[PDB]
RNA sequence: UCCUCCUAAAGAGUAACGGAGGAGCACGAAGGUUGGCUAAUCCUGGUCGGACAUCAGGAGGUUAGUGCAAUGGCAUAAGCC
RNA sequence: GCCUGGCGGCCGUAGCGCGGUGGUCCCACCUGACCCCAUGCCGAACUCAGAAGUGAAACGCCGUAGCGCCGAUGGUAGUGUGGGGUCUCCCCAUGCGAGAGUAGGGAACUGCCAGGC
């Protein structure tokens, strides 16, 4: 199953984010959607989201998820970080690579604000 | 013939005992041989190498079962 | 014992080298590795053996 | 019709179940699954002959605590590893 | 044009229009075909990289995939295992080109099938082709090489073709028209 | 006979003999040779027994072995002294606890079974008494 | 002399000319990191492939593997590229 | 209130099997691939760009105990202390008290955020 490899990717970065206690930028991607949380280091509560399937994001953008689609939620979750005052995450790539949406997902992060 | 040769160790077991108020880096579970009977979670990463769990703040020790595996954790707390 | 001890010597001009072991047999080519001169205090090229 | 007298256990335990054994009488338990289960004791010889009676373990017996008739059925019985006699029998709620 | 074959016939019209069945993804669907190449302990030999490049670089400009085990348990005295065969599993347009030309060189000239193919018997699911006879080469020496054909080509198949199998479409051997 | 094919090791501990025995019931059989008393039952014990038996119900009806000598027993040969390793492997025993079916038979009589579980406990060094199938 | 298991009594330790086995190395990659991957075995169709060489499918789940004895490990793999 | 996705808590009362159910909300298969990138060949996978199609497979939910899993009460085994028969093993007072079985339970529960109705 591809979900449960790409779970099996995930879960040496998970645990060593956990370990390190560090507030975790995670990213899934779909072939519809992509999705950004910021996650408190207990991993319970989500400080801050955005997501491709919120229709304000949505309305800007040609196609959902794009790599224009990925840059657009990056920095909308990095100005809501932002606002809500947090900084110094590290990035999950959740299983998989840093190529293409999850790169400039980050990319548009880091140069919205968001520093890892 | 012959078959009377053995080796040497003088320790196996853990030293940290649940109550322990283990400082600084004190091994918690030395010549476990091995990083899985006990793991190190609680003060960051132990097992350093032999495997040896110390650890890493000043606390007391704390034994847990944790994952889906059943695997026994050492933790450090503080007090 | 077939491994034999070799230097490994700076090309910083120092005096300073490293020792390790190496078999003839299968890697009869020198070993270069950048080590840490403390001379100098820079990583610089350490080839030379004994 | 089979029939058994028997007594609610006062002390429960190893030490009370070799003096009941030692006094000539053993053990037993009634569970239900819809109600507090039942500790007994038995008079030995007596249940004895109901187990030499071949059809004690097919059909439907009768207990008789404190004047009170209960409808069981042996379950399973403990008996002694070396010796004919009999430790303890655990009885359904029939 | 296979390709576009499964795509037009079989499916469109009568059932979709009198008696509706449910999923143009039910239907079974041709995965990647594979061909296979067996050869000995030899190492020296070039003529297997020679014929399946030769079969994928007369469009393509690749080379095939010099398989040393995937069990990699061995039983002679070398238990790593040597390159002992090749592997082309079939690709996309490119699978459907190489099943189009390997249907347009046995089935319309009756030249391999003398008697009854199907010998060995059992049931599970299982269509390899071994012709040992070379059926088609795109240089202009035809056949040079030691192999024959010899390779396997696995087509996986639920061998029952029960509807209009057993209605009109059995296998074979007698060509006819309108 | 009755010694085992393989064993993971030549030579065991002495150890000591177990407080009460596992396969008290009477399970494969009709009837069954249960035993009195602590002991270790010889491989050619057991085989003296089993012959006993079978001759006194004449190979009719079926025998069970419900115990195996899986104990190898050492012992130091004559004149050797104290120490020099551990003796040569000489007999094979099963240990034997009070409740133990040594034996079980089935297609015979009654008192045809009591009469040759009768000979094997001649045989036997342990005390034995008869037992038969009980339903619980 | 050194290592592993048991003896050894659920902390450590613990003897015998007690019961079993190994070591006196190897590796400039078989170390580091990053990215990726998952075995043994069994049932089937095909080129000397035959019971076991290589494909393809299914079952199975670590019964594999670890440079080398044994023990404890190991999937977040410490196993493979 | 229902459904879906993401991250957890807890790790077989949590899973497997069998049967049913869901669709350009969401997710999966799916379309194409020179280009961002990859196959010791493999647009299988990893990626990227996304007109159509179906949920078939997968996945989610529901029912079913067939298998896993949990599991009493009572008894038994063992054992600390004291005492007693003992030839190698037990018994009594007292304290602790299994494992396997039995009745039974069991088709998980829950927290945060986001989306559609």
């Amino acid at each position: 199953d591809k979900k449960s490899a790409r779970i099996r990717r995930a879960t040496r970065a998970r645990r060593k984010l956990q370990e390190l206690g560090a507030t975790r930028l995670v990213v899934h991607r779909t072939p519809r959607h992509i999705y950004a949380q910021v996650i408190a280091p207990n991993g319970s509560e989500v400080l801050v989201a955005a997501s491709t399937v919120e229709k304000a994001i949505a309305e800007q953008l040609k196609y959902t998820g794009n790599k224009d689609a990925a840059a657009a939620v990056g920095k909308a979750v990095a100005e809501r970080a932002l606002e809500k005052g947090i900084k110094d995450v590290s990035f999950d790539r959740s299983g998989f690579q840093y190529h293409g949406r999850v790169q400039a997902l980050a990319d548009a992060a880091r140069e919205a604000g968001l520093q890892f | 013939g012959g078959s009377t040769r053995n080796g040497r160790d003088s320790e196996a077991k853990r030293l940290g005992v649940k109550r322990f108020g283990g400082e600084s880096v004190l091994a918690g579970s030395i010549i476990v041989r091995q990083r899985g009977t006990k793991f190190h979670a609680g003060a960051n990463v132990g097992c350093g190498r032999d495997h040896t769990l110390f650890a890493k703040a000043d606390g007391k020790v704390k034994f847990e079962v944790k994952g889906p595996k059943n695997r026994k954790f050492i933790s450090i707390e503080a007090e | 014992g077939i491994r034999e001890k070799i230097k490994l010597v700076s090309s910083a001009g120092t005096g300073h080298f490293y020792t390790t072991t190496k078999n003839k047999r299968t890697k009869p080519e020198k070993l270069e590795l950048k080590k840490f001169d403390p001379v100098v205090r820079q990583h610089v090229i350490y080839k030379e053996a004994k | 019709m089979f029939t058994i007298n028997a007594e609610v256990r006062k002390e429960q335990g190893k030490g009370a179940s070799r003096r009941l054994r030692a006094a000539n009488k053993f053990p037993a338990i009634i569970y239900g699954g819809k109600e507090a289960p039942l500790a007994i004791e038995l008079d030995h010889d007596k249940v004895m002959n109901m187990q030499a009676k071949a059809e004690f373990y097919s059909e439907v017996l009768t207990i008789v605590v404190d004047g009170k008739e209960i409808k069981v059925k042996a379950q399973d019985v403990q008996r002694h590893p070396y010796k004919p006699k009999l430790q303890h029998i655990d009885f359904v709620r029939a | 044009a296979k390709l576009h074959d499964y795509y037009k016939d079989e499916v469109v019209k009568k059932l979709m229009t009198e008696f509706n069945y449910n999923s143009v993804m039910q239907v079974p669907r041709v995965e990647k075909i594979t061909l296979n190449m067996g050869v000995g302990e030899a190492i020296a030999d070039k003529k297997l990289l020679d014929n399946a490049a030769a079969d994928l670089a007369a469009i393509s400009g690749q080379k095939p995939l010099i398989t040393k085990a995937r069990k990699s348990v061995a039983g002679f005295k070398i238990r790593q295992g040597y390159p002992i065969g090749c592997k082309v599993t079939l690709r996309g347009e490119r699978m459907w080109e190489f099943f189009e030309r390997l249907i347009t060189i046995a089935v319309p000239r009756i030249r391999d099938f003398r008697g009854l193919s199907a010998k060995s018997f059992d049931g599970r699911g299982n269509y390899s082709m071994g012709v040992r006879e070379q059926i088609i080469f795109p240089e202009i020496d035809y056949d040079k090489v030691d192999r024959v054909r010899g390779l396997d080509i696995t087509i996986t198949t639920t061998a029952k073709s029960d509807e209009e199998g057993r209605a009109l479409l059995a296998a074979f051997d007698f060509p006819f028209r309108k | 006979m009755l010694q085992p094919k393989r064993t993971k090791f030549r030579k065991m501990h002495k150890g000591r003999n177990r407080g009460l025995a596992q396969g008290t019931d009477v399970s494969f059989g009709s009837f069954g040779l249960k035993a009195v008393g602590r002991g270790r039952l010889t491989a050619r014990q057991i085989e003296a027994a089993r012959r006993a038996m079978t001759r006194a119900v004449k190979r009719q009806g079926k025998i069970w072995i419900r115990v195996f000598p899986d104990k190898p027993i050492t012992e130091k040969p004559l004149a050797v002294r104290m120490g020099k390793g551990k003796g040569n492997v000489e007999y094979w025993v099963a240990l034997i606890q009070p409740g133990k079916v040594l034996y079980e038979m089935d297609g015979v009589p009654e008192e045809l079974a009591r009469e040759a579980f009768k000979l094997a406990a001649a045989k036997l060094p342990i005390k034995t008494t008869f037992v038969t199938k009980t339903v619980m």
